[PDB]
């Protein structure tokens, strides 16, 4: 039964430096802020953070581990809290929130210490 | 002076179809879902992607920008209608920016071999605003991307440009 | 010193490791990520036109992304075959716990095409101490690196490190 | 053929985050030291340096800018000097020390604030 309020397993990720630059490049974003301390620090940041190219594919990775490989995402939404900065820790949750003929929408946050960093709805299908 | 700015760009239209550097890539694919972490089998085995119902081995959707991305090579068009408004904040002291919220949708996976194209117009901007990094603007774009005359996904995001603390 | 030598000779008695084939063919994307960092403007790397007029059958690689195609990658684990794991675990037991590499000399027989499959495969060559370095007492050791496409061998490296005792050891 | 003593243009490089992080990254090397500062730290290095791999990169674009795309590589031995670290700027030199048949052979050095950061061996044909 596809089921409104199914609840998605935990994921912990430890956003050290490794982490951070990687999956900025990877996502071919050389905003220095993801990399470079110090152009961080100049903007008022704390330290270097993660990118929203970076969240928007977490995001996508937290679903689809639980949804598995037959998954179709259609759209995902996101809007940022606090940043993720160098050594946090963000805990995804999520939780089915609608289900209507295939199409099911699953709410994501994802929470570091101080507060929510990521707040997500997803849309995909699943088989 | 920066709402007029704002209409002149908005004023150009969407910007011309640029290409992305590379098709749709294995190697690129490679390099993100290692750093992502996502072992998502569809990504990496045809053999996988079939049985999930695709033709062989597809792109993680939330990869769309990424094919985009100026990176450091790239020289943005004349015709961008982000770097001027970022220009003009960037000159007046709003320096600092933060990503604030991304919305995607995705008509469809795309293959590797694919050449996806990106058209961009420029949204509302909104300020000064008080945030805590400080005094700024809100920056909305609205992009698409198509491969060949098909849409394939769309995004509206937004950006703050702030003048740090 | 004498079970050290005896230890090396073991490992070297394995021979070369296994050619291990790299993540990716030889690619543009990647030519395109490297040569935008190095700032290498040849355009022999990305123009077909400027490649075939300095005689390369289209756009070639840089040959200095030799090593590039076969890095490992974030969390990458050496094959059971590396000669050079054992050689660090002997090295790190007898205390020589720091590493500094001091040499890399790297031959290029051809320039390589988009699509081309690399391989490699690594050798131990001399491996000399203890030696009384600015760096404190160490060994010398150095491996014979081939890369190949297909059976025919492409590149090579003389690659040399020195693993040492660290001023506190 | 170019002559032994010829000397090549100077090319100066700043090291700033970006460069090191992102050559680093380009040559597929994940190792902590050039991307995190803290572990170079960790380690008992001043800051984030600059990787081997780009090292010959950078000799080989040295070289090439000046014998142009023609110029065929044949090999580029490093000896490695002291490190290159986030905000100095490397200047390189090169001196051709040898012509043999057709084959080039260039000196190139790399300084810093610190010394000598590579010292440079390539082969060529022109
Ligand atoms: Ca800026
Ligand atoms: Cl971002
Ligand atoms: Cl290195």
């Amino acid at each position: 039964m596809t089921v409104v309020g199914a609840v998605l397993p935990e994921l912990k990720l430890y956003g050290d430096p490794t982490f951070i630059v990687s999956t900025a490049l990877a996502t071919r974003d050389f905003q220095d802020v993801h990399h470079d301390r110090d152009k961080a620090v100049a903007q008022g940041s704390k330290d270097i953070f993660v990118n929203i190219l970076t969240d928007t594919g977490l995001v996508q990775r937290y679903v689809t581990d639980w949804a598995g490989p037959s998954a179709l995402i259609k759209s995902i939404g996101l809007r940022l809290g606090v940043p993720w900065y160098a050594y946090d820790t963000v805990t995804f949750s999520g939780e089915v929130t609608a289900v209507n003929d295939g199409l099911i929408t699953v709410k994501v946050v994802g929470r570091n210490t101080l507060g929510d960093h990521v707040t997500a709805t997803v849309e995909l299908s699943m088989r | 002076d920066i709402q007029e700015a704002v209409a002149q760009i908005k004023a150009a239209g969407p910007s011309k179809p640029r290409l992305a550097r590379d098709p749709v890539n294995q190697p690129m694919i490679n390099n993100w879902v290692e750093a992502i972490g996502d072992r998502n089998p569809i990504y990496v085995d045809d053999a996988a992607a079939r049985a999930a119902g695709h033709p062989g081995i597809v792109a993680p959707p939330a990869m769309i920008q990424v094919w985009t991305m100026m990176g450091l090579g790239g020289v943005r068009p004349k015709d961008d209608p982000l770097g001027p408004i970022i220009k003009l904040f960037d000159d007046a002291g709003y320096i600092g920016v933060v990503a604030t919220n991304c919305e995607q949708t995705y008509h469809r996976y795309l293959l590797p071999g694919e050449q996806v194209s990106i058209s961009a117009e420029l949204g509302d901007v909104v300020g000064p605003k008080q945030t805590a990094l400080g005094e700024g603007w809100f920056i909305n774009q609205h992009i698409v991307w198509q491969v060949g005359d098909e849409d394939v996904a769309e995004m509206n995001w937004r950006i703050l440009k702030f003048k740090p603390a």
